[PDB]
């Protein structure tokens, strides 16, 4: 009876970055996908390899809910198969991947006036990302083919950069709440139903 | 007929003294035995001490030994019970009954035991200050309910009427709530047809005793 | 020093047998004696020393004093007979009681009708957003009360009184009182309160916005 707590993944106040973003594993409970497509607030909304009906009468073994914060272009690259800043050293979905990526836009509540510049994105790394693996490491990455003892040079650089997130700026640019919803089958009794299965 | 009135419970720091007062009315108060029992707030009764018929037998309980003292002063129709190095525990109302039925106390068997006759609260607070509440307005938005909020009130007593109590029927005082800043909370609703939102003016009048605080406070929509 | 037993929460239709059975501990008691305590009021001696019920009473009750185990028998139930029954033994000076005994009337099922309360402007002045939803005039009391602050549960932050059965319509009412500030107050903006009682199908979501 107890259902899935969705309301504390979308609503939640604070959001993490996305270089670190958080995950909250969901089993045991009952799905209520209506919530989600009947509302006209989630501006993307696209679910991969789950059908456009069978929403609510799924029944996956385990549901992994991603979710973190970044500006409006970036959210293009949350998908199967893509490349980019973002898609290859922050956040990187399968080629497989079989769920649904819900996004809206939060200029009013992740932005104000002056600068809020507490979350982050990794715009260096020598490897692009593999999937679900959460990079969260802290050195002086090299550029050029010229070693750094981890001094912040030419080319060596922190490899975080903050989100510039003001009212006044344009659309591209302004934060975007991302949830990903991942359905995880496996050779398993499921745990996490619909209510009309 | 028979009235044992009780008062001399208030509100004490822990470790004081407070002596209470029995009195009695009616039947002969030198022929019978008397007994103090306490009852906690939402807990049972609970004995504390005796008395006979003034033939010297206290034979108190534990955790009071020591600590109370039975006296009673036949001639004025009085029992009293001096309490003393107040455990903050010791917060309870307490009662004065009745005996007749003891083997060393009173001479003689009459009558049952325990006719008890009780009140008067006794609260041995601790230091936290005796705080009048803030009333607030649940204000309605669309029977139709309505009521307001006493909040934010550390002794307990608190009573509540609907404008000028004349409106007692659909009304719902429930108790109090122990908030964790060592205070207490308390609501109190009408529900009323909206055929009379807009016609009758609604007004909840808030009473606490010990802290002295009266405030009509009305309840208009948002 | 004895711990007197009793089995307490008890439930019966109007005009019925009720009993309550106080077994004492050791060093058999005799002549135990039989209380009511009606909610606000102090103690009245139902029956004497196990038997022979005093004057006043209304004479629907009863018991049996053998030894080691009593019985307390209430016929003819009565609308306005619903208290707290207690048991206390005399044969040892440090007199003990029993556990008490809880009395619901059983009525016919009631579903209750439930209301909200926005904290008022005049709270938020002080910091504080007290939200009041309301459970009225239902008769089965186990009912439930979940806040779904944005559809998400606040643990810990709510706490509800329960008011003792009405004396007319015999029926329950409780009140939750959720607390929070006007800082985690001002970043949410739906506040409901749904409700589960055993005269409801389907949850009941009372919620507004601010
Ligand atoms: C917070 O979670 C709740 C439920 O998952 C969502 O609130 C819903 O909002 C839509 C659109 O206004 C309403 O039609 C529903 O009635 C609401 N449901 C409830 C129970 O509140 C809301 O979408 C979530 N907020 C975010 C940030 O996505």
């Amino acid at each position: 009876t107890n259902l899935c707590p969705f309301g504390e993944v979308f609503n939640a106040t604070r959001f993490a970055s996305v270089y670190a973003w958080n995950r909250k594993r969901i089993s045991n409970c009952v799905a209520d996908y209506s919530v989600l497509y009947n509302s006209a607030s989630f501006s993307t909304f696209k679910c991969y390899g789950v059908s456009p009906t069978k929403l609510n009468d799924l029944c996956f073994t385990n549901v992994y809910a991603d979710s973190f914060v970044i500006r409006g272009d970036e959210v293009r690259q949350i998908a199967p198969g893509q490349t980019g800043k973002i898609a290859d050293y922050n956040y990187k979905l399968p080629d497989d991947f079989t769920g649904c990526v819900i996004a809206w836009n939060s200029n009013n509540l992740d932005s104000k006036v002056g600068g809020n510049y507490n979350y982050l994105y990794r715009l260096f790394r020598k490897s692009n990302l593999k999937p679900f693996e959460r990079d969260i490491s802290t050195e002086i990455y090299q550029a050029g083919s010229t070693p750094c003892n981890g001094v912040e040079g030419f080319n060596c650089y922190f490899p975080l950069q903050s989100y510039g997130f003001q009212p006044t700026n344009g659309v591209g640019y302004q934060p975007y709440r991302v949830v990903v919803l991942s359905f995880e089958l496996l050779h398993a009794p499921a745990t996490v139903c619909g209510p009309g299965s | 007929e028979v009235q044992l009135v009780e008062s001399g419970g208030g509100v004490v720091q822990p470790g004081r003294s407070l002596r209470l007062s029995c009195a009695a009315s009616g039947f002969t108060f030198s022929s019978y035995a008397m007994h103090w029992v306490r009852q906690a707030p939402g807990k049972g009764l609970e004995w504390v001490a005796v008395l006979s018929y003034d033939g010297s037998n206290k034979y108190n309980a534990d955790s009071v030994k020591g600590r109370f003292t039975i006296s009673r002063d036949n001639s004025k129709n009085t029992l009293y019970l001096q309490m003393n190095s107040l455990r903050v525990e010791d917060t309870a109302m307490y009662y004065c009954a009745r005996d007749g039925v003891s083997v060393t106390m009173v001479r003689g068997v009459i009558g049952p035991l325990c006719d008890y006759w009780g009140q008067g609260t006794l609260v041995t607070v601790s230091s936290a200050s005796t705080k009048g509440p803030s009333v607030f307005p649940l204000a309605p938005s669309s029977t139709a309910a309505l009521g307001c909020l006493v909040k934010d009130y550390f002794p307990e007593p608190v009573t509540v009427s609907w404008n000028s109590g004349a409106l007692t029927s659909g009304v719902h005082t429930f108790p109090a709530v122990l908030q964790s800043s060592g205070l207490y909370s308390l609501s109190s609703v009408v529900t009323v047809p909206s055929s009379s939102l807009g016609t009758q003016t609604y007004i909840c009048n808030v009473n606490h005793k010990p802290s002295n605080t009266k405030v009509d406070k009305r309840v208009e929509p948002k | 020093i004895q711990m007197t037993q009793s089995p307490s929460s008890l439930s019966a239709s109007v005009g019925d047998r009720v009993t309550i059975t106080c077994q004492t501990s050791q060093d058999i008691s005799n002549y135990l004696n039989w209380y009511q305590q009606k909610p606000g009021k102090a103690p009245k001696l139902l029956i004497y020393d196990a038997s022979n019920l005093e004057t006043g009473v209304p004479s629907r009750f009863s018991g049996s004093g053998s030894g080691t185990d009593f019985t307390f028998t209430i016929s003819s139930l009565q609308p306005e007979d619903i208290a707290t029954y207690y048991c206390q033994q005399y044969d040892n000076l440090p007199l003990t009681f029993g556990g008490g005994t809880k009395v619901d009337i059983k009525r016919t099922v009631a579903a209750p009708s439930v209301f909200i309360f926005p904290p008022s402007d005049e709270q938020l002045k002080s910091g504080t957003a007290s939200v009041v939803c309301l459970l009225n005039n239902f008769y089965p009391r186990e009912a439930k009360v979940q806040w779904k602050v944005d559809n998400a549960l606040q643990s810990g932050n709510s706490q509800e009184s329960v008011t003792e059965q009405d004396s007319k319509d015999s029926t329950y009412s409780l009140s939750s009182t959720l607390t929070l500030s006007k800082a985690d107050y001002e970043k949410h903006k739906v506040y409901a309160c749904e409700v589960t009682h055993q005269g409801l199908s389907s949850p009941v979501t009372k919620s507004f916005n601010r």
